[PDB]
């Protein structure tokens, strides 16, 4: 059956860095000392990771409540657990985790692992309950508390054999996959010490199994081993030492990833190729290590943010032009315009060209309309493309820092994208003194006016050096 | 899939045979186990080697069935011996490898053995 | 990163202050983040240090009186101060270096003495 | 097992024979090979324009 449990209070959530962690076999192919560039769902680098204590003991006599919310599934999660007795237990998957729609057990009790995927009849607060003898302390005692009802299922697992039942914490991670109606589960386990939270390292994780579920899942929930009596709830020391054993949920996000597998074919290394400059020109050579110099990774263009269509102001259902509503007119801004059904993008000005009276396009390079004149308001206005460049990394060598600088070339930057509140690097702050040079806009840069024989050839006379603590400079070469 | 394991040969009674669980590749294991299972009746449990060394055995297959493991091509051997009527069945290797403390065991792939006069 | 700090002003000698150099970029890839300081007529001269790892860093005339924290619930370095004197009276800022060095505009601290 | 299971005759090595393994078609030479595969792969690629190596589905060779 179900037995209620005192009320969750809606603790407020604590944070944690994800140090490059949940990088899984992407495939099922060997490779042997090559570096492969993969695009999958994965957990980004560095990200927020939310962790729960199994029992938050929030007076500092005792309180003894469990800490197992539901919790949002976008598209796989990254869930790890450390603990040393084994407390938490299962999972439970769904939509909405009743009985109108199937979800899947995978919680084992003392026996087994008992993969159910049915219909569900769930409680408030599922766990299971497991009780020390208070006088022999030899036979713990297991009753689940999970579901009221189960009905009419679609797939069952068992496992024969029984399992059993002060620093020696164990780490298992897995990650939770739906694609195709498979449910991938990739595992992964690990001995650690003295570390609190998510340890500083590296683990490839190793698929573990692909159900054949073919459901839809949203939401998720943790069922953890109740130590203590919810008849009589004891003062202190009924739990597991305050509620030690913790777990961690992070949410995967559709990234690309340079792949480092070594000569036995067992995931090593790995690269975001969208975390910062110099991660992008890692991926775009193809190696682990650059060396000093100046590379292009990327283009760089401004997108329309808005759109314009001017129809003239005669009903007619050009003059049958179809039915739709012509709105205000913008300028000095790339907006994608629509004049008279001739479409297109561009940034529009008040022009000064004196157009004859009969005329309605100018062109100078005869494949590109210059200017236009606007049916209802008929003002001549000419059409700019708005911006577009390369991105080159200005960087010294890997070994000596891994400080970059970033040049848009040939581009003002009044307008390369600024004060931000996917790799939203930009600046957003202009804490780095921008400052333009006839090659483009550099950025993260110091200026400085000394002159040396310079390193890095940047262009229109400008190079840049690392100098010493020690940080990238731009200057005006000197011949001797 | 995972891991393979078929294949072995028909004997009369009072025959041997060693069965071999076919090397699959590096796997982490605490015990390998092998079932036996017939028509009619459930799986039960023949013969379990422990990573340490510890040899659990049926009552009605003591001194007859020796388990031995090779780590070098690492596979679990069963030599199969004084074989009686009894023995007509199919074979199932199960794995060890730890699942939430421990599950999914691999005995899918087995081998199917008969032992009769004819 | 808007890396402000705020917190600065007016303080009796042997008392204490709380600074906020908070930062919109999340603290987890910052990878350093550091407290200088400088004082009217003296050049600039490191506080304290904390990179991503854990380990901590201190100047000589820093230990025992002000240590370096951040709490990962709201994205903040924490600098808290004990007994302070008449030379501690200077600017201070926090340095925050992702792939580019970010500064903050700093806050005066002056000290009555 | 599942939908029609069928049957390869025999296998050959040392010998360049067009071979088609579960569908994966092509002419070469196969030989024992002493790299070891991860209990989850099928297919090798070290070239990354051809699959070098292949597991063979009766006996995991
Ligand atoms: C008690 O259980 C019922 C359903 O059995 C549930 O609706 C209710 O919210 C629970 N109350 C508490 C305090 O947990
Ligand atoms: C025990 O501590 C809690 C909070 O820490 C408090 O609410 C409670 O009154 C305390 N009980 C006693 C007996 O001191
Ligand atoms: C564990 O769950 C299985 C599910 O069928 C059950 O057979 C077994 O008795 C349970 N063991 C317990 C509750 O100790
Ligand atoms: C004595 O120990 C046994 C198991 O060894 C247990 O079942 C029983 O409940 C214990 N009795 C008491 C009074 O603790
Ligand atoms: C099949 O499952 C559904 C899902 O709840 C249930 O309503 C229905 O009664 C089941 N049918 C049988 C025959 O068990
Ligand atoms: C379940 O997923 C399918 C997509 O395969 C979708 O069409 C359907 O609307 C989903 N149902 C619910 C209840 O989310
Ligand atoms: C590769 O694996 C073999 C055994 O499988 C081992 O001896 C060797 O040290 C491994 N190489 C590396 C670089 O780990
Ligand atoms: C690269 O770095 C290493 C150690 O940081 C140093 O010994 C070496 O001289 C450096 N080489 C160059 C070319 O900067
Ligand atoms: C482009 O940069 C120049 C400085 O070189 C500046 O005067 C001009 O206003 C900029 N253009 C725009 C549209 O802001
Ligand atoms: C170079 O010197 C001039 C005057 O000596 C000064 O205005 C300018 O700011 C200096 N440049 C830099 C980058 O400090
Ligand atoms: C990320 O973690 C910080 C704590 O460093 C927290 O303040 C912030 O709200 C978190 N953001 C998200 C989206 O979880």
């Amino acid at each position: 059956q179900c037995v209620n449990l005192t009320t969750r209070t809606q603790l407020p959530p604590a944070y944690t860095n994800s140090f490059t962690r949940g990088v899984y076999y992407p495939d099922k192919v060997f490779r042997s000392s090559v570096l492969h560039s993969t695009q999958d769902l994965f957990l980004p680098f560095f990200s927020n990771v939310t962790w729960f204590h199994a029992i938050h003991v929030s007076g500092t006599n005792g309180t003894k409540r469990f800490d197992n919310p539901v919790l949002p599934f976008n598209d796989g999660v990254y869930f790890a657990s450390t603990e040393k007795s084994n407390i938490i237990r299962g999972w439970i998957f769904g939509t909405t985790l009743d009985s109108k729609t199937q979800s899947l057990l995978i919680v084992n009790n003392a026996t087994n692992v008992v993969i159910k995927v049915c219909e569900f009849q769930f409680c408030n607060d599922p766990f299971l309950g497991v009780y020390y003898h208070k006088n022999n302390k030899s036979w713990m005692e297991s009753e689940f508390r999970v579901y009221s009802s189960a009905n009419n299922c679609t797939f069952e697992y068992v496992s024969q054999p029984f399992l059993m039942d002060g620093n020696f914490k164990n780490l298992r991670e897995f990650v939770f996959k739906n694609i195709d109606g498979y449910f991938k589960i990739y595992s992964k386990h690990t001995p650690i010490n003295l570390v609190r939270d998510l340890p500083q390292g590296f683990s490839a994780l190793e698929p573990l199994v692909d159900l054949p579920i073919g459901i839809n899942i949203t939401r998720f929930q943790t069922l953890l081993a109740l130590h203590r009596s919810y008849l009589t709830p004891g003062d202190s020391s009924s739990g597991w030492t305050a509620g030690a054993a913790a777990y961690y949920v992070g949410y995967l996000q559709p990234r690309t990833f340079l792949l480092k597998y070594n000569e036995n074919g067992t995931i090593t290394d790995a690269v975001d190729c969208a975390l910062d400059p110099l991660s992008e020109t890692k991926c775009t050579l193809k190696s682990f290590t650059v060396e000093k110099g100046i590379y292009q990774t990327s283009n760089f263009r401004v997108q329309p943010t808005e759109s314009i269509v001017r129809f003239p102001n005669i009903t007619n259902l050009a003059t049958v032009c179809g039915p739709k509503k012509s709105t205000n007119l913008v300028k000095n801004k790339c907006v994608n315009f629509n004049f008279n059904g001739l479409t297109g993008t561009g940034v529009l000005t008040e022009s000064n060209k004196k157009f004859l009276p009969f005329q309605q396009f100018g062109r100078d390079i005869a494949d590109t309309t210059d200017a236009v004149r606007d049916p209802q308001t008929l003002e001549i206005l000419d059409i700019t493309p708005c911006s577009f460049g390369g991105v080159s990394v200005i960087t010294p060598g890997t070994n000596t820092s891994n400080q970059v600088a970033v040049l848009y070339q040939g581009v003002n930057c009044t307008e390369v994208p600024v004060a931000i509140h996917t790799p939203t690097w930009r600046v957003y702050s202009t804490g780095s003194n921008v400052f333009q040079t006839r090659a483009g806009c550099l950025i993260g840069a110091e200026h400085v006016n000394n002159s040396y024989e310079c390193d890095i050839p940047i262009g229109a006379g400008i190079c840049a050096s690392y100098q010493t603590s020690q940080s990238i400079i731009a200057y005006t070469m000197s011949l001797g | 899939v995972q891991l393979q394991e078929s294949g072995g040969g028909l004997v009369q009674p009072g025959g041997s045979l060693r069965l071999s669980c076919v090397a699959s590749g590096s796997v982490t294991f605490n015990s390998m186990g092998w079932y036996r299972q017939a028509p009619g009746k459930q799986r039960e449990l023949v013969a379990q080697i422990t990573a340490g060394g510890d040899t659990h055995y049926a009552d009605s297959v003591k001194g007859r069935f020796t388990i031995s493991e090779h780590r070098g091509k690492n596979a679990v051997y069963l030599e199969m011996h004084s074989l009686k009527p009894e023995d007509t069945a199919v074979y199932y290797c199960h794995l060890q490898v730890p699942f939430l403390g421990g599950g999914y065991d691999y005995w899918g792939q087995g081998t199917q053995v008969t032992v009769s006069s004819g | 990163v808007q890396l402000q700090e705020s917190g600065g002003g007016l303080v009796q000698a042997g008392g204490s202050l709380r600074l906020s150099c908070a930062a919109s970029e999340s603290i987890f890839r910052m990878e350093l983040m550091e407290w200088y300081h400088q004082a009217p007529g003296k050049q600039r001269e490191l506080v304290a240090t904390i990179n991503r790892c854990g380990s901590t860093n201190y100047s000589d005339s820093v230990k025992g009186r002000f240590i370096i924290s951040s709490d990962n619930a709201k994205n903040s370095v924490y600098l808290q101060m004990n007994s302070l004197k008449d030379e501690d009276t200077a600017v201070y800022s926090c340095h925050a270096r992702t792939w580019t060095s970010y500064w903050g505009r700093g806050t005066q601290v002056t000290v009555s003495s």
